[PDB]
């Protein structure tokens, strides 16, 4: 496949955030479930 | 008599009829043995046999069924 | 477009029929757990609103705007065929569960089919007329069908409103036999078989029946050519599919399992 | 015009984008559960305390994964998305009635997730057996929640059966016979004849399970002269087909991905393709109780289903070698997609050869019920059709988004996916031999290292689904629009561009005799 | 044509109808109710109904539908 | 007994159009497959068009199971990129 | 209907950040789910 | 029992076990070679540079790929099918033995001469003596004797349950109204563990299967003092 | 009864932008919103009626 260039590029740094947030967003909310099971 | 054996009648894994007719042969003999007073000794193999094969549960269930005249096979 | 196919304009229905069948299902659990019939009501509503709008605008779209070529027919003639054919198969489970039931009678039945303690219908009385029935519906039917394309206003009407007719007469006959048998939904395996095929197979034949009247008032107001009439025939397949079933029933349940 | 669009649709684009997101949606929930019962089973004991909450966990991870992720996704996403582009059609043949099969899952899923908030949740297994599923054992709304998800479920698949064979028949050019339509239009419709006469006996039998547990029937209840063992029959009868269809579309695609990236213009033996695919659909209605060996079935009845179960290897072999025959003499495309496709022959392979072991009632008696069926379904079904739709997926976004993925990070998903679902899998092997009972909260100690490994497996499958997200979001933030894509000549859902207008074939193609 | 299928309806299909209309309203007298037995395979009671009293059927008839515990 | 309107008398919209169409022997909305020519630049395969380009499918042999897709543009006849048979575009 | 990259689709990709909120919402609200409904069996 | 780190079956206790493991051993040999072949030809056809991308011809390769997989699938068939018809063919039990299934425990009924039947609860963890099994051990044990042909009847009293013993190659499903025979013959004393196989709900993990399989002498006097 | 279908198809055909399903005119209108109506708020209520079956 060809493709024209990013018409937004996402930086190295751009990735890190984009990456940190989604891997964040996955573990803090069920972390918090199974860190709490005690106390359910 | 050790235990019931093989029957070709019922040569499967479902022996639930096996339980069931040597409950209803045992029970349709011991009334034609009662009911000219005859001997019940007559009807020893299908009562060995059905109390080998059949739940205690079943027997039971079918016992008080036959005295509350709820029991739905022909004796 | 250079093409023969319709491009259906952005519809409501789907998503009001989408959650008819929510409101329809979580009533039904209301129902059955909660004491409470209101979501049923609601969703039994919407569904019929669902139902009277999609059809009607089928209508519309083919008698008043003219979208209906032969090829969207054709395509309409195969999804009728497919959809017939999905509700053989759900009468085949119940068919399935008659004959597991009746030829292998347990215990709890007296090993014996019907059970001790069921007394059946006489098959010869009411289930032989409403066999007659269906059977007479099949013929007045085709009848309606040879009316039309032989543009004949007058004799389409009788026949269809004769085919009506015997409908109502089998749903009556079978409500009346409802209420007069002497076994329930809940005498065992045989009320359970009975009354569940019986009873889907008087849906199908109220649902059938509604299709027809659908087609008798479509028929009043000219909407059908001598030419082009799917409606028509989508509930003739429809009304010979619910005869069949019938026949099947007759034979099965009412006849071999008495 | 968004709620016109998005909620009133009659495109099977749009349709085919709300069928994606609303699979990709149901896979994190489907993943979720599986991650919790793989937590329950990572060391000996108990960590939720609560066994029935296990058991629920268990039965909302199958219903989620099969009917919320892989057949939408399959049949509701790549179908419409792919179906109609590929024949040159204009869209579906009851564009409107297609809205609904989609909109009719939301409210299905809804009804699973309310059988889970209520009582004390539907422990029941996916196969919803009765007693267990009955009323004494299974008291209050839950199972009926459940039995209503599947019946909408039922109906969203059937009228999409009705839409995708009339599709299929009636939309093709006229010059084009069924012989000159690409195998994954051939995948689609055979699956929608499976599902058209499958889901109804689906339907018939919870429905009497629904009478059994509400209108005081007895189908299923010996008390009443009902046996259990019907429910089993009517279950499996939809059950074994269903196996299939969670598959059919995805050896399509697999012929596809295989054909692109070997550099081909077309697969190996088109006809014996459609063969294999057309013989597995027959056969896979007459093998289903193979799913009850150990029921005390009759010795000859055993001997058929072993037997007929067994012949489904022989077609199912040739398309294998087929997609092999497919990559040989070709200019071989190391992408991510083929690399799914080239995972996806081999671990569907070991999972089908498992199938076959199982086929064998003799030696099922030992394995049915333990974690060598386990084995067998997450190689077969789950990394199956999991990656066939990654490579579905990966090929196919450009022309869904317009959009390229960054190929390297795609490589990356692959590479963790394909360890982890080995490490999680590959272990309960070992489990199921030994003896290790399906459907447990907790093991005896001999069976702590495998249950460790799998569980510790689990985690590397989790960071490959979260990395494939952060992927998704490169793509759509960078902004790469796609020019062009080689092999348009035999990949006609292609040629209209990325992604292609709203209305394509408005005038068809043509094509002459 | 339609010609022969409507000699059909009327030669044939309603004249059948007709007889087995005879037919059934000769045999419709009511049959005399057999001895209740309260068989533990038949009144079943695993959940009450969602209507009435809980221990009614649908279309309960009083004359030959007996409750668990005998005829009204 | 007369009384149920004909197709001629009713049928509206595109029912009707492709009804009159095939009254003439013309298939404006290409509900027939059309017969090959032989194919040769004297004698190409004559592909209608709305418009400037459409796409041709070409079947390049009898129970070929794989079609070859490509745009034909207004202009000089293109060929078959697999078997070189010739199609001109005629809008 | 707007046609093209980024238009054919129910969500806007116009800014990255907001995008990833909103894919962040969606594939987490999903994930997170069937943690908060053992959490809710757990606290019956 | 398994131990730790098992890869395959318990060791088998009974003459159909042994005949179910030689039956393994030969169809994983096949499951193998044909893994191999499938990921070996996967790397010969991607290690070339040589192409070929005109049509190819499928006939005569399509013979090979149906013929051999029917002769291997015959090969397969046979043995199986011969240890199927015998875990079928007629014997004749000394013993007959029922249990039932319930949530969430087994019930055992002795009733060939004498009225015997008892229930077998999992030990909880924290009443194990030292060196018994969590999950395996119960309080009453199946007592068989060893050396005999055992005709085993199961059913249950409530929801499925299914009566497995790995190494004697036993699992018979336990389903209320149905009586459900299978054939036990230990060639060897000792324990022998299994665990209920049918999902019964919250305590499915917790209600295991042990025989004691003793010398008929034993086996009599156990009988006898049971009265 | 006289054919006047030519008359419906006259109103069905006017180019007046309308989609099928109001296209008969204020009636259409008032049906859709009844129609919308009950399916939305039948389905909030379905959610109210499941927080409270979620709990004793
Ligand atoms: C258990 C139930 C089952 C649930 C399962 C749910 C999963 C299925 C999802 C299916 C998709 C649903 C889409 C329906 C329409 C959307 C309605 C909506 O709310 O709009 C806001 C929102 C878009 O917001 P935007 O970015 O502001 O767009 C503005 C408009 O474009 C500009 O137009 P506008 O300005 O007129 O209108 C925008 C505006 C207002 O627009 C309107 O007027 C619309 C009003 C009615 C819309 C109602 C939608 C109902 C959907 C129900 C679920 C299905 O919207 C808002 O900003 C506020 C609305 C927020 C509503 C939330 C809906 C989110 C989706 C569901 C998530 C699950 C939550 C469940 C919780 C579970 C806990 C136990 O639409 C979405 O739902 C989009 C999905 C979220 C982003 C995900 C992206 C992931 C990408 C992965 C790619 C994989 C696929 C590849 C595709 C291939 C490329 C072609
Ligand atoms: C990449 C991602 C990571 C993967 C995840 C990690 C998995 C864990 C690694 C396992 C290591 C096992 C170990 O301790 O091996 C030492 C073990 C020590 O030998 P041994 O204890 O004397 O065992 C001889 C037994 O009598 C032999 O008799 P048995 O009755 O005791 O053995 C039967 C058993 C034991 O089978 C095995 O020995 C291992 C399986 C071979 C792995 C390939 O295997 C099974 O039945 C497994 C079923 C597999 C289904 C089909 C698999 C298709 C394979 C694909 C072919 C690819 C070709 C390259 O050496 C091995 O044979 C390797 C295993
Ligand atoms: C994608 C889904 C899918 C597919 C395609 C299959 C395919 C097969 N499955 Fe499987 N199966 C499941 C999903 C699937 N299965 C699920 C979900 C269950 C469990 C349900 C539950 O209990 O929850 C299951 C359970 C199941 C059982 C019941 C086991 C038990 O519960 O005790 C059996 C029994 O025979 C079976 C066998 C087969 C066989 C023989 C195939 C065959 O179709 C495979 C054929 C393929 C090959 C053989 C490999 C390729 C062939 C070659 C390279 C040619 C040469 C090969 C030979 C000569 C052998 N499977
Ligand atoms: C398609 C079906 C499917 C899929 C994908 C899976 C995926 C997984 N399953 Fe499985 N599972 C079943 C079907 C499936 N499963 C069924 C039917 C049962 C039996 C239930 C019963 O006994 O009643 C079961 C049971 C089962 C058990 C046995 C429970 C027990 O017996 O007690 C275990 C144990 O580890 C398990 C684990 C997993 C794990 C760790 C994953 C995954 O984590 C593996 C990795 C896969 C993914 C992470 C999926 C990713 C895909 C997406 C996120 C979609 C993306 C979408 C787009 C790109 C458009 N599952
Ligand atoms: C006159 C001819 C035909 C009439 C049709 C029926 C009238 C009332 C109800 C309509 C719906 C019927 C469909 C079939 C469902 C089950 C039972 C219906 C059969 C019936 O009507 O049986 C009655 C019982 O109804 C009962 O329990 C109560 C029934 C009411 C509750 C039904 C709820 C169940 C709905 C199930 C939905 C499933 C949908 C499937 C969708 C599948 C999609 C893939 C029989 O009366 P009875 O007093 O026991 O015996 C007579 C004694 N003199
Ligand atoms: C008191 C009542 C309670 C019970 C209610 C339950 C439902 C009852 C509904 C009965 C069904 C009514 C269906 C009416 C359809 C009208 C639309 C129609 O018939 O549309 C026709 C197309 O057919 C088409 O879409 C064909 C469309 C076919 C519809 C198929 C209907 C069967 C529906 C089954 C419903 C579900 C049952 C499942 C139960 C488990 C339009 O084309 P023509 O006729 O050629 O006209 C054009 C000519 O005029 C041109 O010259
Ligand atoms: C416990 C309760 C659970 C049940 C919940 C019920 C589920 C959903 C609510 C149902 C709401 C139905 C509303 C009407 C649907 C009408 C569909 C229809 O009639 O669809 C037609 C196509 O299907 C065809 O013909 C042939 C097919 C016609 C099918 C009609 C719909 C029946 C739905 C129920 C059937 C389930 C199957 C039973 C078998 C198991 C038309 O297709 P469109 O794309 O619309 O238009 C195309 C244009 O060219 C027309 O001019
Ligand atoms: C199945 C997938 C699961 C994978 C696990 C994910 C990896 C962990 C991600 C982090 O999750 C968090 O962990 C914190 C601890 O590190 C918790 O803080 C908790 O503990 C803190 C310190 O121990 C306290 O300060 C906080 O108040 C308290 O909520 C917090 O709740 C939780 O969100
Ligand atoms: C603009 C839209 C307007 C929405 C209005 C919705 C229509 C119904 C609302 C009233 O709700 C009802 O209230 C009754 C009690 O007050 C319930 O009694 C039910 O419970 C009884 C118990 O006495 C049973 O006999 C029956 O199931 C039944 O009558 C009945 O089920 C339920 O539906
Ligand atoms: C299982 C993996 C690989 C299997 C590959 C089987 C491929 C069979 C190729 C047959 O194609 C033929 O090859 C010949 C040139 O060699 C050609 O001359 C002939 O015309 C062509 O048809
Ligand atoms: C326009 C969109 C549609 C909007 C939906 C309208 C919502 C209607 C709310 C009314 O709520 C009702 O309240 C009844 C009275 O409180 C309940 O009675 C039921 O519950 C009672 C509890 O006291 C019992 O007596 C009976 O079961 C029964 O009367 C009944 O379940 C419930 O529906
Ligand atoms: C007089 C009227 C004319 C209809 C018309 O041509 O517009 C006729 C034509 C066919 C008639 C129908 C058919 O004869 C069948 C029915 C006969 C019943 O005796 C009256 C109702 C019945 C349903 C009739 C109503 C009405 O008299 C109809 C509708
Ligand atoms: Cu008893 Cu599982
Ligand atoms: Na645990
Ligand atoms: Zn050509």
């Amino acid at each position: 496949i060809t493709a024209k260039p990013a018409k937004t590029p996402t930086s190295p740094k751009e990735q890190a955030i984009g990456l940190s947030v989604t891997f964040l967003s996955f573990l803090l909310p069920a972390g918090w479930v199974l860190y709490h099971l005690d106390n359910y | 008599y050790q235990t019931a054996p093989f029957d070709s009648r019922f040569p499967n894994q479902n022996q639930t009829r096996n339980c069931w007719q040597n409950y209803l042969d045992f029970h349709r003999c011991e009334k034609a043995m009662t009911a000219k007073g005859g001997d019940v000794s007559v009807c020893e193999w299908y009562r060995r046999v059905y109390k080998s094969l059949c739940p205690i549960s079943w027997v039971s269930t079918w016992d008080d069924r036959r005295a509350e005249g709820t029991f739905p096979g022909k004796i | 477009q250079t093409h023969a196919y319709h491009m259906v304009n952005p519809s409501p229905w789907p998503l009001t029929g989408a959650l008819s069948a929510l409101l329809m299902t979580s009533g039904l659990t209301m129902w059955f757990h909660f004491n409470s019939m209101t979501l049923l009501m609601i969703g039994l509503t919407t569904n019929m609103l669902t139902m009277y709008q999609w059809w009607r605008d089928v209508i519309r779209e083919s008698t008043f705007q003219g979208h209906h070529t032969p090829a969207v027919q054709k395509g309409l003639r195969y999804g009728m065929i497919l959809f017939i054919i999905s509700e053989v198969l759900f009468f085949t489970g119940f068919f399935w569960a008659f004959y597991h039931s009746s030829l292998a009678p347990t215990p709890e039945l007296g090993g014996c089919w019907p059970p001790t303690g069921i007394h059946p219908l006489n098959p010869l009385e009411v289930p032989l007329l409403n066999t007659s029935v269906l059977l007479a519906s099949g013929v007045s039917i085709t009848w309606a069908h040879h009316s039309l394309m032989e543009g004949d206003r007058k004799h389409m009407l009788q026949a269809l409103f004769i085919t009506i007719t015997l409908g109502v007469y089998f749903t009556l006959l079978q409500a009346s036999e409802y209420y007069e048998a002497p076994f329930t939904i809940s005498d065992g395996v045989y009320g359970s078989t009975f009354f569940v095929a019986t009873g889907f197979h008087g849906l199908h034949v109220i649902i059938g029946s509604t299709f027809l009247i659908v087609c008798f008032f479509r028929q009043l107001k000219f909407h059908f050519t001598s030419n082009h009439h799917f409606g028509f025939e989508a509930a003739a397949w429809y009304w010979h599919f619910v005869d069949v079933v019938w026949l099947f029933l007759y034979v099965s349940i009412y006849w071999w399992g008495s | 015009m968004f709620i016109n669009r998005w909620l009133f649709s009659t495109n099977h684009k749009d349709i085919g984008t709300l069928y994606l997101l609303f699979g990709a949606w149901a896979g994190m929930v489907g993943t979720a559960l599986s991650l919790l019962i793989r937590a329950e089973l990572g060391q000996p004991g108990t960590l939720l305390g609560d066994d029935q909450i296990y058991n629920v966990v268990v039965t909302a991870h199958a219903f989620v994964m099969i009917f919320f992720m892989v057949m939408p996704i399959m049949i509701g996403g790549f179908g419409n998305w792919l179906v109609p582009l590929m024949i040159g059609a204009p869209d579906m043949a009851f564009p409107r009635m297609n809205n609904m099969s989609f909109w009719l899952l939301p409210p299905s899923f809804l009804l699973l997730l309310a059988s889970s908030m209520v009582e004390a949740g539907a422990g029941t297994g996916w196969t919803v057996y009765p007693p267990l599923a009955g009323n004494l054992a299974h008291a209050g709304a839950s199972v009926d929640l459940t039995i209503f998800s599947l019946h909408l479920a039922g109906v969203s698949s059937i009228l999409g059966a009705i839409n995708f064979i009339t599709t299929i028949i009636n939309m093709k050019p006229p010059a084009m016979s069924q012989y000159q339509t690409p195998l994954f239009v051939w995948s689609v419709m055979i699956t929608a004849v499976l599902l058209l006469l499958s889901l109804p006996v689906l339907a018939a039998g919870i429905t009497m399970l629904l009478t059994d547990r509400n209108l005081n029937t007895t189908f299923f209840d010996p008390a009443g002269g009902g046996d259990p063992i019907l429910y089993q029959h009517l279950f499996w009868f939809f059950g074994h087909p269903e196996v299939y269809i969670l598959i059919l579309p995805g050896f399509g695609m697999i012929s596809h991905i295989v054909t692109y990236y070997s550099g081909k213009k077309e697969p190996f033996g088109y006809m014996g393709m459609v063969w294999a695919m057309m013989s597995i659909g027959f056969l896979g209605f007459i093998v289903w109780a193979h799913h009850m060996f150990t029921v005390g079935m009759d010795v000859d009845t055993r001997a058929y289903f072993t037997s007929a179960t067994m012949i489904i290897a022989i077609p199912t072999g040739v398309k294998v070698f087929s997609w092999l025959a497919t990559l040989h003499g070709g200019n071989i495309k190391w992408s991510p997609a083929m690399m799914w496709a080239l995972g996806f022959i081999f671990l569907f392979t070991v999972g089908g050869l498992t199938g076959i072991v199982l086929a064998n009632s003799s030696l099922d008696i030992v394995l049915h019920d333990t974690y060598y069926v386990v084995a067998h379904f997450h190689y077969v079904l789950s990394m199956g059709a999991v990656f066939a739709i990654m490579g579905g997926f990966v090929h196919w976004f450009p022309l869904f988004s317009g959009y390229t993925l960054n190929d390297t990070w795609a490589k990356i998903h692959f590479a963790i996916m394909f360890v982890g679902v080995n490490m999680t899998f590959f272990p309960q092997h070992f489990l199921g031999l030994s003896g290790m009972p399906r459907r447990y909260s907790d093991y005896p100690d001999a069976y702590t290292m495998w249950n460790t490994i799998s569980s510790m497996g689990s985690f590397i499958s989790l960071t490959a689904v979260m990395l494939m997200v952060f992927i998704i979001w490169e793509a759509f933030a960078s902004k790469r629009e796609v020019l062009t894509v080689d092999l348009t000549t035999t990949n006609l859902e292609w040629l209209n561009g990325c992604p292609p207008p709203y209305h394509t074939f408005e005038e068809p193609t043509y094509v002459n005799l | 044509g339609a010609r022969t299928w409507r000699f059909l309806t009327f030669g044939l299909a309603l004249p059948s109808v007709a007889l087995c209309t005879l037919n059934s309203w000769l045999h419709s007298g009511h049959r005399e109710r057999p001895a209740f037995i309260p068989y533990h395979h038949l009144r079943i009671r695993t959940k009450p109904f969602s209507w009435g009293d809980g221990n009614h059927t649908f279309f309960h008839n009083p004359r030959v539908n007996p409750l668990p515990t005998g005829y009204e | 007994g007369g009384g149920v309107p004909t197709d001629e008398e009713q049928a509206t919209g595109l029912e009707r159009e492709v009804m009159l169409a095939a009254r003439k022997g013309q298939d404006p909305y290409n509900i027939l497959a059309p017969k090959a020519t032989s194919g040769t630049k004297e004698d190409p395969n004559l592909v209608p068009s709305i418009t400037n380009k459409r796409i041709v499918g070409c079947i390049c042999e009898e129970d070929n199971s794989t079609v070859i897709w490509f745009w034909l543009h207004k202009g000089e006849a293109q060929r078959c990129p697999s078997c070189g048979t010739h199609y001109k575009l005629v809008p | 209907y707007e046609e093209g990259p980024g238009k054919n689709i129910p969500f806007s990709v116009e800014n990255k950040w907001r995008l990833l909120a909103m894919m962040t919402l969606f594939f987490g609200s999903g994930f997170a789910a069937p943690f908060f409904i053992v959490r809710h069996q757990l606290l019956k | 029992m398994a131990y730790p780190m098992q890869l395959g079956f318990q060791d088998a206790t009974s003459p159909i076990m042994e005949e179910l493991l030689h039956f393994h051993d030969h169809t994983l040999m096949i499951v193998f070679l044909i893994s191999s072949l499938v990921l070996y030809i996967i790397s010969l056809m991607l290690t070339t540079k040589l192409t070929h991308t005109s049509t190819m011809d499928a006939q005569e390769v399509e013979t090979i790929w149906t013929i051999l997989p029917a002769i291997i699938l015959i090969l397969i068939a046979l043995p199986s099918l011969r240890i199927l018809y015998m875990m079928d063919e007629i014997n004749n039990p000394s013993l007959t033995v029922k249990t039932m299934g319930h949530q969430w425990y087994w019930s055992y009924e002795y009733t060939d001469y004498e009225d015997l039947s008892f229930d077998s609860y999992m030990i909880p963890t924290s009443e194990l003596k030292p060196g018994e099994l969590r999950l395996l051990e119960v309080d009453n044990r199946v007592v068989l004797p060893m050396e005999m042909t055992i005709r085993m009847l199961v059913s249950s009293e409530d929801v499925l349950h299914s009566w497995a013993v790995p190494s004697l190659g036993l699992k018979t499903d336990a389903i209320p109204g149905r009586l459900n025979q299978t054939t036990l013959m230990s060639s060897r004393p000792g324990l022998y563990y299994g665990q209920c196989s049918e999902i019964c709900g919250s305590n499915h993990s917790f209600m295991p299967i042990v025989l004691e399989l003793v010398p008929l002498k034993y086996f009599e006097k156990w009988s006898a003092s049971m009265l | 009864f006289e054919n006047r279908v030519a008359e419906k198809q006259k109103l069905f055909q006017e180019d007046n932008g309308l989609p099928v399903h109001l296209k008969g005119g204020a009636t259409d209108n008032i049906l859709y919103r009844v129609t919308m109506t009950l399916c939305l708020g039948g389905t909030l209520y379905s959610l109210y009626c499941l927080g409270w079956a979620s709990f004793p």
